[PDB]
């Protein structure tokens, strides 16, 4: 493959016309969680815009955040998510996901698609700041227990690697 | 004769010398000596300041204004990067833009802090050498300046204490800068109340510096409880960190730290035969007005004005502004009960005299931040809001 | 005090001597050591300090002492302890120098760092794990 | 009263305010640090070094009027800024500016300790260093600039926080002494920022090369990295305190052994083959061999003074401590393989090893000679420094099957089939993409981990483009606008240009394509 | 090409270094690096200060003291030594003893004096920002500051101009030192007197800092004449420059002077609202303590203490001291009659309060010079002598 | 009045202290000098650095500081 | 701009070629000269304004200005008046800069030396004699 220049290239400005279509708040948290489920995280749907996501995704976000200044009454940008979610419920409900995970595999995906469902402009800024910081602690708590028991023949099974090549 | 070699410099060794200089091109092999001269200058031509400060920071352009590319090397468990969007509600097409208006990299900072460090101890020497605590009113040393002032410090440590998430979590250099050199004025007024209060002990027998009072009032007395409330919230009740510089510097410490640093203890001081406190004031005052011209560029004319998001932002801002400035109103209303405590003096401890502080106070306020983001404010209904708590 | 040069042990050799012990299997961990190195940086006031304090009654309160020329800067390795008095070097330097003062040429150190009055020490002691061996 | 009072003539000294400041904390709920960490023991500690802002001040100042005096008075008017050998003035672009992020993102982690102390000296002690870390980032700036007005060529001492994006060593840059430190546990960053960075590598990194650039004519340098590093006493300081108080419990003890062989490994793993290159290969004249640089201050110094010392409180020597000593012998020479072959992407001028240079290197690392310096001597009989040769060794490597990696993890490049360091190439397949990790301990890393390490490469982000349009893009040239910053030569004559660089047809592969 | 030489430099030259180090011995030639190692230390070492400082004067032994020999080698018309006896009355075994406790060569002097012009100049771009001045009182700010203050430059300049004949006549290094340095304080009070009026001038519409009106006060206003008097015969009617010093710093200084600086100025600006000025007195109240400690040294430890001539210096010190009190006695009775142009306040401006303010100066006076000279005084005979020009 | 004021950041250079000081002598039978001469001149002239004592003290103490910086350290 | 020269005229002179002129009867008398001399003493700000300023604009407004290397100081001769804009300095380097700080590095000067704005100035006028 050839790939285009870095900052100025056909894909970046063809994700820019689709974001600029978005007129509502409802259409956009849609559109952005969407996004974050297809192209961001090691669970990610798809690698096709790898080198682009990552502007693509923050374009994405202004627009969003505009769309809800413009829209929104001043208390739904405090207390709500732009799913529709008392937010404070939301941070209730995702640290308890994690604190019943019973794996480090567990835990690791529920902190992974939290991040990918209320990112923010979805979750107000300060909501999602702590609670990421309490899904964070317990994932790296889980993780950091017996941090080298597994040999690495058997972490390369637990994560479901392919394994393309090993040098002698 | 030592272990290992003794090592010739090249500067001076005659043969370290010699090969170097037949090494060194006889001509410099470009033109351009600027440091950093792609730097979109502020002012007339680059500044220093801003050649030693732009692009510290190595952000992606995926964060607005970075000049790298690609994803950090290492994020937080779970994802977080090491700097990202998430860390504030505020948007920017650039967020290199802040310029402090005094072009304080670090050095001239501090060697401004240490002219004034230097000449503080040889004010207090010849003060004492003076004799002039001698005339200064015993029951505003005693029962308010020591109690009262000694608490304030309290506010100014919690101001200072609120910008340690900001420390880490700000998109560029010049603004972490600008919000590091704050904190640290901020936990030097609170030594300097304390320094204050050393001084005055050594000088007035039973006169007493321990904290154990002031801490008891920061805590427990009514007069305080609105204070403590916001600089509570603003230190650990939140992590935007412009949401923290905006309701530290350009609220809460703009209106009830303006009011009691200069309208309380500094203005009664000058009163009351105080000519030792504003010697002190003195240094948290220029403090408080070097950080607002900072804080004034940061969000006034590069966020509340960002050609793409200047409305977006003045949304939170405003939203912001009147969650604080109600809080701010609260730890006034609470705060001008130290009034009835004080001794009645025409014109300034009245109510006349206590309306007319408010008035500059709020007045200053609205011209110097809520025009300039289009926050709507009637300054005699926040005047009248503080005074219900005037004990008449 | 040999032990204590920079060029020390392993240090005097070169070549396939070196590797054969840098490579050596019981130098696969790191090994105790009671020593402290303090740096501190070529100047007026330090360059007097060398001379009249640390390599004189310095060395003799602790003849481990080895104080190396490094072009820019001195490196002193010695066992248990190294102290320096401001209080002294003030005398010696007949000016203002305080512990403050000292620290603005303290360059770099590997050990444990305190002061107490006017002096200013680097220690080996794990100060707050370590336990006193005396109770005066 | 009135009349009688003590004249006597007295101030308050520092310490008598710092007696005073654990008093300034209060009581309440919401007291605590906003970011996630494995450690939540008692930290209740008391400052060493007693500082108020005003005194913090006066030091520093102190400092900076003999640093400034001696720059912009003295040593300008020996014209000592053109007294450098140009190997040790190209070898400054790299070292001070990959030092200035280091040192930004210690502001940033030094952040995170204050806000993850709990007691007022210890929040106190962490500003000041928080300060420190600005004062060090306008430091190195300040040496770039200096630099640029006064050594013959300025280009890339003037530009580098836009040019260093171009190249390879600059992404583990971003994570050796960077988003190692500020993308994890916050109280950890005690261990790592501090317990190893700190005491393990500034020492050599930052005191040690100052005895280098002397003996090539740099007192610049020392002028400034000697001061720089007064600062370290107080961090350490900082930092002990929070171990002390991790080895005390259980509970936070039982974290403190895996995380020093994650700091430690992550550290080394850039810091050894870099600064090693760095040293032996940008200068003339060398002090000593690297290898041994690296057995005084990492091996004995701070592994016995530090860690070897802990070992009597159950800290262990780090696991990775064999792998390490490996690539303290050999790593930096596998680097400079890649480095001198992938010449064009840095904002450098460089200069393979002359005669002198490679009897040096053979004499004090045996093998040297049969291995990498028939290299370097077939890369120079192929016109390596010639601009009309069209020769660029990169495509020279990759002809002979010479393949270069990078590491997912760590980011640095890896040559196995060249390779006398630390390595081994691993290949895994991973919901569609394709990674290569090259040790042990970045692998492990890497599979409990994956999603803190999604960095791309150099070579997903330039895949199929041809060499001299990625230097172009990415402003790599002179004033004159073709004429390269980066060169594989010392010398004022036969600089190359982009069309130079374009004549010899170089176009990034996908290294991981044929697994 | 330019016409002369490029001369190569010795440090950095191959060949030029390899010379000099062939030159240069292998071992120093001696071991006392001790500059100036001969000097008597007045502290338990020998101070930077003392070394750069002392014997720098060339006097001859036929000047008590000198280490040189014979006469000059060019004098006056007539005859007058370049330096001589006949310039002063008092005697000492050695002229050099004098130590200033500050330890100023110029290097600490300016060094120190800079730090207060820098902070000077940012704390009035920050007092002009806060809006301070909205508070003062006015009639203090128009009738009594600025046209009594103003005038008050007026004492400041001629004590500087009575150091000029000092400079030139006095015989030894470390004096001529202390007097410079104190003529410098004095004339540096009465410009930041005439700052502090040209900075209000730019707050205060309709506000004059013309000198016009301080100057008629100052040359014809009652409440100066004993003071002008006083100045204008220390400055221009003598030229023993002991003699100047004694009166202009020890007796007129330290009473008058202290009373209108600290005692009226600072002090009242506590009582009627002046946030501004205290922070002008500030520096002259630093600078008279520090002045003091090397005029008491001079007087006191030299002069009045000298082994053999103690007992004599005392009898015309005396004799001085009995003259300027008298004059600066009559300055204070003038002045005193400026409170009857002032608000009244309790303790302040009342006679119980002028009683006590003179109390403190004649008290602390007695205390700080008369009784080190074995000068007797009445210090109540003094407080009620100025206090017959007090209008009740 | 107690609410209105210019805010304008000022301060005061030294040229505009500088510009008063020839009004700082006065008139007086003593005021000449106390040393012979055969110059009786008159010679009211004005000083063409505009230095006051604050401003002369900030310019020789930034000399000092590179001079000693130099010779100290470097 | 030659007669300008450090080593001017007789100073190209050595041995008795020298002497003779020296001691020439008609050089026992001064002889007046328009000329100004500037010395300003090596710093990483003064180099900047010697290659920028004095070398450049300077010499295109004064082209008798001779600059010469005196290695701890440059030395500066000029028919007329030399003149150096403090503000122009600043903008050059980047920080404040005065002209009081332009003096800090003003070592010498031959001429009648003021100051009118933000410009330095040595001038051969002879200011208060000559119209
Ligand atoms: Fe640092
Ligand atoms: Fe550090």
């Amino acid at each position: 493959a050839k790939r285009e220049p870095i900052h100025d290239n056909s894909i970046r400005t063809e994700w820019e016309a689709k974001i600029a279509k978005l007129t509502s708040v409802d259409q956009a948290t849609k559109f952005i969680q969407d996004f974050r489920l297809a192209y961001t995280s090691p669970f990610r749907k798809s690698y096709d815009i790898d080198v682009d996501y990552q502007y693509i995704e923050r374009k994405i976000e202004e627009k969003l955040s505009v769309l809800k200044t413009e829209k929104l009454p001043v208390a739904d940008l405090i207390t709500k998510a732009t799913t529709g979610e008392d937010a404070a419920a939301v941070e209730a409900t995702w640290i308890a996901k994690i604190k019943a995970a019973k794996s480090k595999y567990e835990a690791e995906r529920i902190h992974i698609e939290f991040r990918q469902l209320y990112k923010p402009p979805v979750l107000p800024v300060n909501v999602f700041l702590r609670t990421d910081a309490a899904l964070g602690t317990v994932l790296m708590e889980i993780r950091n227990t017996d941090y080298y028991g597994t040999p690495l023949e058997g972490l390369r099974k637990e994560r479901g690697v392919k394994v393309l090549h090993l040098q002698a | 004769p030592q272990s290992s070699q003794v090592t010739k410099r090249g500067l001076t060794d005659p043969e370290r010398a010699a090969i170097i200089a037949a090494a060194v091109p006889d001509h410099a092999l470009d033109t351009q000596r600027k440091y950093h001269y792609f730097i979109q200058p502020r002012w007339k031509r680059l500044s220093e300041y801003e050649q030693l400060s732009c692009y510290a920071q190595p952000n992606p352009d995926w964060i607005a204004g970075g000049l790298d590319w690609g994803d950090w090397t290492q994020k937080f468990h779970g994802g977080r990067p090491s700097w990202g969007n998430e860390s504030t509600e505020l948007r920017t097409t650039d967020w290199y833009r802040h310029r402090d208006p005094a072009r304080r990299w670090h050095h001239p900072y501090v060697k401004d802090k240490s002219e004034e460090a230097r000449y503080t101890q040889r004010f207090l020497a010849a003060y004492s050498s003076e004799g002039s605590i001698r005339t200064i009113d015993p029951y505003w040393r005693d029962e308010i300046l020591n109690k009262y002032f000694g608490a304030l410090l309290y506010s100014e440590y919690g101001l200072f204490n609120a910008h340690s998430s900001v420390g880490r979590d700000c998109l560029s250099d010049t603004i972490r800068q600008t919000a590091v050199f704050a904190a640290l004025d901020k936990v030097d007024n609170a030594q300097m109340i304390q320094m204050e209060r050393l001084f005055i002990a050594k000088l007035v027998p039973g006169f007493d510096a321990s904290t154990d009072v002031p801490k008891k009032i920061w805590t427990t007395d009514p007069i305080y409880s609105g204070a403590r409330a916001t600089v509570q919230e603003i230190w650990q009740g939140v992590q935007d960190w412009n949401e923290i510089l905006w309701a530290g510097h350009a609220v809460y410490d703009a209106t009830f730290g303006q009011f009691a640093r200069r309208e309380f203890f500094q203005r009664l001081a000058t009163v009351y035969g105080d000519t030792l406190t504003p010697f002190f004031t003195a240094q948290s005052q220029t403090y408080f007005q070097t950080t607002r011209g900072a804080i004034d560029d940061l969000f006034v004319y590069c966020l509340a004005n960002d050609s793409e998001f200047g409305a977006h932002n003045r949304t939170f801002l405003n939203a912001w502004t009147e969650h604080y400035l109600a809080s701010s109103v609260a730890a006034l209303k609470d705060f001008v009960g130290l009034y009835a405590k004080v001794e009645k003096v025409a014109g300034a401890t009245d109510r006349a005299g206590v309306s007319e502080a408010l008035q500059r106070v709020f007045g200053d306020w609205k011209i110097d931040y809520a025009d300039k983001i289009g926050f709507r404010v009637d300054v005699d209904q926040k005047v009248d809001a503080v005074l219900a708590g005037y004990k008449n | 005090s040999a032990h204590n040069a920079y060029n020390a042990g392993i240090m005097q050799k070169t070549g396939k001597a070196f590797a054969d012990e840098f490579f050596a299997e019981e130098n696969q961990v790191v090994h105790e050591s009671n020593a402290v190195v303090l740096v501190l940086m070529k100047s007026d006031e330090i360059d007097a300090i060398i001379e009249d304090i640390v390599l004189k009654g310095g060395k003799a309160k602790n003849p481990s002492i080895v104080v190396e020329d490094k072009a820019g800067f001195w490196w002193i390795k010695a066992d248990g302890a190294i102290e320096i008095d401001a209080a002294e070097a003030g005398e010696l330097l007949g000016k203002p120098f305080s512990v403050y003062d000292l620290l603005i040429g303290v360059s770099a150190t590997v050990g444990r760092a305190y002061t107490l009055g006017t002096k200013f020490t680097i220690t080996s002691e794990l100060m707050g794990l370590d336990r006193a061996l005396t109770d005066i | 009263d009135a009349l009688k009072v003590n004249r006597a003539p007295v101030g308050v000294e520092p310490q008598e305010v710092h007696k005073w400041l654990q008093s300034f904390n209060w009581d309440f709920k919401e007291n605590r640090t906003k970011y996630p960490t494995k450690y939540h023991m008692a930290n209740e500690t008391k400052e060493q070094f007693k500082v108020i802002a005003k005194e913090y001040a006066r030091m520093e100042a102190a400092k900076d009027e003999r640093q400034f005096g001696t720059l912009l008075d003295g040593l300008t008017r020996l014209g000592a800024g053109n007294k450098v050998h140009p190997r040790w003035g190209e070898t400054m672009k790299v070292i001070s500016n990959f030092l200035e992020v280091g040192e930004y993102n210690a502001i940033a982690a030094s952040a995170m300790l204050w806000d993850s102390a709990t007691a007022a000296e210890q929040k106190n002690g962490y500003l000041a260093q928080v300060l420190d870390e600005i004062r060090h980032t306008h430091q190195c700036a300040f040496i770039n600039h200096y630099y640029s007005k006064h050594y013959h060529d300025p280009a890339g001492h003037n530009d580098a926080r836009r040019t260093r994006a171009i190249g390879p060593l600059w992404k583990g840059m971003k994570r050796v002494f960077a988003d190692g430190f500020i993308s994890g546990d916050a109280v950890e960053c005690s261990v790592n920022l501090q317990l190893v960075g700190e005491a393990c590598f500034t020492n050599p990194l930052i005191v040690a090369v100052t005895e280098w650039a002397s003996a090539n004519g740099d007192e610049i340098t020392p002028t400034v990295f000697l001061s720089v590093e007064t600062d370290e006493l107080r961090h350490m300081a900082n930092g002990y305190q929070t171990v002390v108080s991790i080895a005390n419990d259980p509970a936070s003890a039982k974290f403190l052994n895996t995380d020093l062989n994650n700091a430690f490994w992550t550290q080394q793993k850039y810091f050894t083959p870099v600064l090693g290159y760095l040293f032996e290969y940008g200068s003339k004249f060398k002090v000593e061999p690297w290898v041994k640089t690296w057995n005084r201050w990492v091996y004995e110094d701070w592994g016995g003074i530090w860690i070897g010392r802990l070992g009597k409180y159950g800290v262990e020597s780090p696991a990775s401590l064999r792998d390490a000593k490996r690539d303290a012998y050999w790593a930096h020479h596998d680097l400079a393989l890649a480095a001198y072959a992938m010449w064009p992407l840095g904002f450098a001028r460089l200069a393979l090893p002359d005669e002198e240079d490679q009897a040096w290197f053979e004499a004090n690392y045996p093998g040297w000679a049969d291995h990498y310096g028939k290299i370097f001597n077939e890369w120079k009989k192929l016109g390596y420094e010639d601009p009309k040769s069209g020769f660029i060794p990169y495509q020279w490597l990759l002809a002979n099957g010479h393949d270069v990696y990078i590491d997912r993890v760590s980011q640095v490049p890896f040559i196995p089939s060249l390779a006398k360091g630390t390595g081994s190439l691993r290949v895994h397949e991973f919901n569609g993409k394709k990674h290569s990790l090259t040790d042990d301990w970045g692998e492990r890393q890497w599979l409990i981990e994956p999603e803190r390490y999604e960095c791309h490469n150099v070579f997903e982000q330039y895949e199929g483009r041809e060499l001299s349009e990625v230097i172009a893009e990415g402003h790599g040239v002179r004033s004159d606008g073709k004429t390269l910053i980066a060169q594989p030569h010392t010398r004022g004559d036969n600089l190359w240009t982009l069309e130079d660089i374009k004549r010899a047809g170089c176009v990034f592969p996908d290294p991981l394509a044929k697994f």
